[PDB]
RNA sequence: GUGGUAAAGGAUGUGGCGCCGCGAAGACAGCCAGGAGGUUGGCUUAGAAGCAGCCAUCCUUUAAAGAGUGCGUAAUAGCUC
RNA sequence: AUGUCGGCUCGUCGCAUCCUGGGGCUGAAGAAGGUCCCAAGGGUUGGGCUGUUCGCCCAUUAAAGCGGCACGCGAGCUGG
């Protein structure tokens, strides 16, 4: 949730001068309904971060005119961090970029006695979810121990009907730390 | 003198050497030898810590009737714990139920500050630290 | 050490500007002002991690080396054409993330980091999973 | 220790005092016997440099030695050990040691600072009764090994109590504990060896030492022999010689690495072609005892 | 907060002048050089110090001011004096008139003078603390005289001020 | 949070289930020295909080929810807030008189009390030990 | 004890100090009394 | 006297920044006094009856609860918060 | 035409001090130390071997410094 004071300008000298403003450009589109529009920092970084955000729905509020969205993608830059370009992609009755944060909560078997890492591997997945989207999937597992990574093809979905991926894909993992 | 002070010893023995030593005659005590008494009084009651304040005074405080046991290893003592003897006492020795542990408490609560209601799990569950069952 | 069958044995030397960016655990140091960076430096460096570390904690290891070099002779008159190698840097130009969790719990992926990353040439900053990124 | 000659009128009786006599180590000096150091550290200091600068002449200082009564298979046990009959471990086992428990009368805390010295051969205590008669001293008793009591016990315990109370053994019992040992083996064709016991490995504190004796001027020409505590076990130490060499490449002077090159082989080569013809051959000289 | 109220009851003749306060007591004119910037002004017993701005200079100078001037008034108040405590054997001390006896560099004519508003209680040579007036100056001879002989580190002997403990490491051994 | 939140809450909560709250200035002792009077109500009879031990501020301004109208006899400075209403005053609080006065040297001055309904009076406290 | 750089602190109850355009550590152990100048 | 010549490095330098600290049912440093009773063993009980030494994650007072950080040692003992 | 090693004779200079001073810390009791810090005013010998600087080696001593200065100094020497 946050708001998004609208910018005509188009590629030039603009976004270098907003960005020394402090003021993330941005895109609002979706199926060819565009916009471009250029978000302030600060507040809106912390909702950022908000994890969710990123990732669950995010609304925003042109001028004062109302949209929800989650975000395609953000443009970092490399000479450093933080975030260079936000692109938004507004939700009009099917989304199915769905960039779902993963929860298991592993049970007990390895990482505490045999010392072996659960190394988290995909993070967080792409499925297909219309404006329901499930928050933290929930896949535990008491195969920590033996060295087992399970796949994708565990997760079990809940109602956000659609595994996009190529099923079955080490989608959390672990590694021993030195064998056992 | 007045060697009354306040030192606390093993429940149930005989030979106290590894205990007394300097906690007797260094400070002013006195005589030797009531290992007898300590067996004679104290081999019986409580294996739940019952040391006997060796009240310096002439002709060296005896044995029998010391004051209480205390600990939680007095309050909850129907168990033993030899457990950690190597290692940091991993599991085991744990369970009598949660149920013989508090009928322990009818009895196992003896002299302490003016007196609390109760010296179960309203401290038993201090023992809660002291033990291996939190 | 590593950098087995490479194909030529002289390159150049270049470097300006680049990088990559994630963490892939999340602790990951990064640097700043760019430079080569010999596997001498990388032994010493997950080396102090390593003992850091318990001995054993989780460092994914991150860049590589791979460009050789070379001083050629001993002090010998320069005139003959370039040969030998002894170093093997890989390049480090400023942004790319070196990729070390641990699983270690907050502060000592921090101070391994700092040991780590201090026993290393180059300036460089703490960072984790952050800014993120995603595609397909 | 005596550097040479034995005998000469063993003045031992002289007057009173535990005299001393016989008994005397080998090891590689014999010097007959070893003892002459009783009472504090005085009768000692006093005796030696009475026949030295009275009768006597250049003698020695060497520490004390031992015997170890080792256990080899098939009947052995004692087999009058010798600082030079390490049989190593084929007579199976060891059991070789005397431990003695003497009783110190330490009083106030002496025992708290003392308790750790006695430390000095893993000691154990046996009785502690509080002395009577009032308080003030005390008493203690363990069963530390004569061998790590004999030198260095009072002049380091009446430190550790403000030279109080006293100490007595009893020489009863033996034991076995680890012995272990250390031989020096210098350039690379070993001699003599030293060694000690290494009982329950004590030759680190000591190899480092007695090896690394930085080589009482043992250069030959560029021997760079090195010398190592060869004990018991591929190497402990480490004490290599430094060689000689020649400023070989100090008349070229201009310009080519290529010169200074061939001026360097000569060196090189040769220094190894000799590592070869001669060791070393440096024990007297006052040895690193 | 706790930068400006300054309690001076007493009977004090405080008063002051340009950058150059001044205090009369009952035998002191203890002086209180201070910076202009702040500035005071006293009545009654009431003291009214000020802050001319919140750079951190003028606030840490004005602390100063208060402390120096109440240290004024407190100190002629009395004649304020330091306690001190000389220990261990190796010592005498004596008052002798216009200077101090002392003894413990063995060639001892240790000898030392007041220098003003000081005077020197030689109460017990176990003791010896002495009087002065303004509080710094009473330091530097608490210094003077603590300055031949303080430390021991290993057992105690010498001169020490009211008394630590004394921190010691153990000596030869044990 | 940094209002009544953390015991603050409960603090009155309990408390005001009652009828006959008190005060005392207990405190003044080695923690084990009263804590042999930490008991005294909790021995002659059960689930005493005497000594609760929080005080002006923390309930001078809390007393007035309290609806005690008026506990103000102790108050200010040192207040062990031990209710004599958590028992059924009588006979037990000679076990906390005797424990709180023959005690030490100054083993417990009380403030005052709300004994009853109308507030008990500083003496006749000090007076009715049963 | 000068270690003229570093300086990181260690008595842990170490008071840090500028002081006349230096660093002085002063701790109650005078083992720490490092200086980098 | 930086300016009027040098880096990794360290730095309650200093000015200003955007988050983070109010608990007037009043924090912060100083304090004043109390820092807990069963809260005391697993092994070492040579001591762990915390802060020799290889686990102790819940109740008592609730001021909070130190499963207990610190001196220290035969432990303890008496000592910060 | 910029006479190149070494020695003599004369030097002066800096400090990254060998001694002499002044001080921290210690696994410093004292003494002897260890080790770093401030310290350039003075002092840093006599020999054997070799062309030798260098180096070991005798005798010691407070010590027996490290360097500059066209590897200081030949319109001043010697020339091994």
């Amino acid at each position: 949730m946050e708001y998004r004071l609208k910018a005509y300008y188009r590629e030039g000298e603009k976004p270098s001068a907003l960005r020394r403003a402090g003021k993330l450009p941005g895109v609002m589109y979706n199926r060819h309904l565009n916009r471009k529009v250029y978000v302030d920092l600060v507040e809106f970084d912390k909702v950022f971060r908000q994890a969710s955000i990123h990732h669950v729905i995010v609304l925003e509020l042109p001028d004062g005119q109302s949209l929800p969205t989650l975000v395609r993608q953000v443009n970092l830059d490399k000479r450093r961090r933080r975030p260079e370009h936000v692109d938004f992609f507004v939700l009009s009755d099917e989304p199915v970029e769905m960039y779902v944060p993963l929860r298991f909560v592993g049970t007990p078997a390895g990482v505490r006695a045999g010392g072996v890492l659960q190394e988290i591997h995909r993070d967080i997945l792409v499925k297909v979810s219309p404006r329901n989207i499930p928050e933290f999937i929930e896949v535990d597992v008491s195969g920590l121990e033996i060295g087992d990574s399970l796949h994708a093809s565990d997760l079990k979905l809940p109602p956000g009907v659609e595994l996009a991926v190529s099923p079955e894909e080490t989608i959390a993992a672990v590694v021993p730390p030195e064998d056992v | 003198v007045v060697a009354v002070v306040k030192l606390q010893l093993p429940a149930g023995k005989a030979t106290p050497a590894p205990p007394v030593g300097p906690a007797l005659g260094q400070h002013g005590a006195n005589i030797m030898e009531f290992v007898k008494a300590f067996n004679a009084a104290t081999a019986n009651m409580g294996d739940a810590i019952v040391p006997v304040e060796i009240t310096i005074y002439a002709d060296r405080s005896f044995t029998f009737v010391t004051k209480t046991p205390p600990a939680s290893y007095l309050i909850r003592k129907a168990a033993g714990l030899e457990k950690g003897a190597h290692k940091p006492g991993r599991e085991k020795v744990g369970r009598i139920t949660w149920e013989q542990v508090l009928e322990i408490a009818k009895q196992k609560m003896p002299d302490l500050n003016t007196t609390d209601l109760e010296a179960a799990a309203r401290m038993i569950a201090g023992s809660a630290r002291s033990m291996g069952v939190e | 050490r590593m950098k087995y069958r490479k194909q030529q044995r002289g390159r150049l030397k270049g470097a300006t500007k680049g990088g990559d960016y994630v963490a892939f655990g999340d602790y990951g140091l990064v640097a700043l002002e760019p430079a080569w960076i010999t596997a001498q430096q990388i032994e010493a460096a997950r080396v102090a991690m390593v003992r850091h570390f318990r001995r054993g904690g989780k460092i994914f290891i991150r860049i590589f080396p791979d460009k050789p070099y070379t001083k050629k002779p001993l002090e010998v008159r320069m005139g003959k054409g370039k040969g030998n190698v002894e170093g093997y840097v890989a390049v480090v130009k400023p942004g790319r993330v070196m990729f070390e969790v641990a699983g270690v719990t907050e502060e000592q992926a921090m101070e391994a980091l700092r040991i780590a990353g201090h026993k290393l040439p180059i300036k460089t900053k703490i960072v984790r999973r952050d800014a993120y990124d995603e595609a397909q | 220790y005596p550097v040479g000659k034995l005998r000469d009128a063993l003045e031992k009786l002289k007057l009173n005092d535990a005299a001393l006599t016989f008994e005397p180590e080998s090891s590689t000096a014999l010097g007959f016997g070893f003892r002459c150091g009783f009472l504090g550290l005085l009768h000692a200091e006093i005796v030696q440099e009475r026949l030295e600068r009275e009768f006597g002449l250049s003698l020695i200082a060497t520490a004390p030695s031992v015997v170890y009564k080792v256990r080899l298979k098939s009947g052995e046990e004692v087999e009058v050990h010798n600082p030079a009959d390490l049989p190593d471990p084929t007579r199976i086992e060891e059991i070789l040691e005397p431990y003695v428990k003497l009783t110190i009368f330490t009083p106030e805390e002496y025992v708290g600072s003392l308790m750790q010295l006695l430390q000095e051969k893993r000691g154990r205590l046996v009785n502690m009764n509080y002395l009577p008669g009032a308080q003030k001293r005390v008493e203690l008793v363990y069963e530390a090994p004569f061998a790590e009591i004999l030198y260095d016990f009072h002049d380091r315990l009446k430190s550790v109590s403000r030279g109080y109370a006293s100490m007595d053994y009893e020489q009863a019992g033996y034991r076995p504990g680890d012995l272990v040992k250390v031989n020096v083996l210098v350039h690379g064709e070993v001699v003599d060896a030293l060694t000690f016991i290494a009982h329950r490995e004590k030759a680190y504190t000591m190899a480092r030492a007695i090896v690394d004796k930085l080589a009482e001027v043992i250069p030959r020409q560029l021997f760079e022999v090195p010398i190592q505590a060869a004990i018991g076990g591929k190497i402990i130490a480490r004490a290599t010689v430094k060689a000689l060499r020649k400023d070989v490449l100090a008349k070229c002077y201009g310009g080519d690495v290529t010169r200074k090159k061939k001026l360097l082989e000569k060196q090189k080569e040769g220094k190894k072609r000799l590592k070869a013809i001669g060791k070393v051959e440096v024990p007297q000289e006052a040895f690193l005892a | 907060i706790g930068r400006l109220p300054i309690p001076v009851p007493k009977g004090v003749s405080v008063e002051v002048a340009p950058g150059r306060v001044k205090v009369k007591g009952p035998k002191g004119e203890l002086e209180v050089p201070v910076s202009p910037e702040m500035r005071v002004v006293v009545e009654e017993g009431v003291v009214r110090v000020e802050r001319p701005s919140d750079e951190r200079r003028h606030k840490s100078l004005h602390g100063l001011t208060r402390t120096l001037i109440a240290n004024a008034v407190k100190g002629v108040s009395e004649g304020y004096s330091k306690e001190l405590l000389i220990k261990g054997i190796g010592y005498r001390a004596r008052l002798v008139g216009r200077a101090l006896e002392l003894t413990v560099g063995f060639s001892h004519p240790v000898v030392v003078e007041p220098p003003e508003g000081i005077t020197f209680e030689v109460p017990e040579p176990t003791r010896v603390r002495v009087s002065g007036i303004d509080k710094q100056k009473v330091g530097q001879v608490a210094a003077n005289i603590r300055a031949i002989r303080k430390p021991s580190a290993y057992h105690e002997k010498g001169i020490y001020y009211a008394g630590e403990p004394v921190r010691l490491k153990p000596g030869k051994a044990g | 949070k940094r209002n009544v939140e953390l015991l603050a809450t409960l603090k009155e909560n309990l408390e005001r289930a009652q009828g006959s709250f008190f005060l005392v200035n207990y405190q003044g002792l080695p923690a084990k020295e009263t804590h042999a009077l930490r008991q005294a109500l909790k021995q002659n009879g059960a689930r005493l909080f005497v000594a609760k031990n929080t005080l002006i501020r923390l309930a001078l301004k809390e007393l007035g929810l309290p609806e005690l109208d008026g506990l103000q006899g102790p108050s200010a400075v040192v207040f062990y807030e031990d209710p004599v209403a958590a028992a059924k005053t009588l006979v037990q609080f000679a076990k906390s008189n005797p424990k709180g006065i023959p005690q030490v040297k100054s083993g417990l001055l009380q403030g005052q009390i709300l004994t009853a309904k109308d507030v008990e009076a500083l003496a006749e406290l000090p007076t009715m030990d049963e | 004890m000068k270690v003229r750089a570093s300086v990181k602190r260690i008595c842990d109850k170490c008071k840090v100090i500028r002081r006349h355009g230096r660093v002085y550590v002063i701790c109650e152990n005078p083992k720490h009394k490092q200086r980098q100048g």
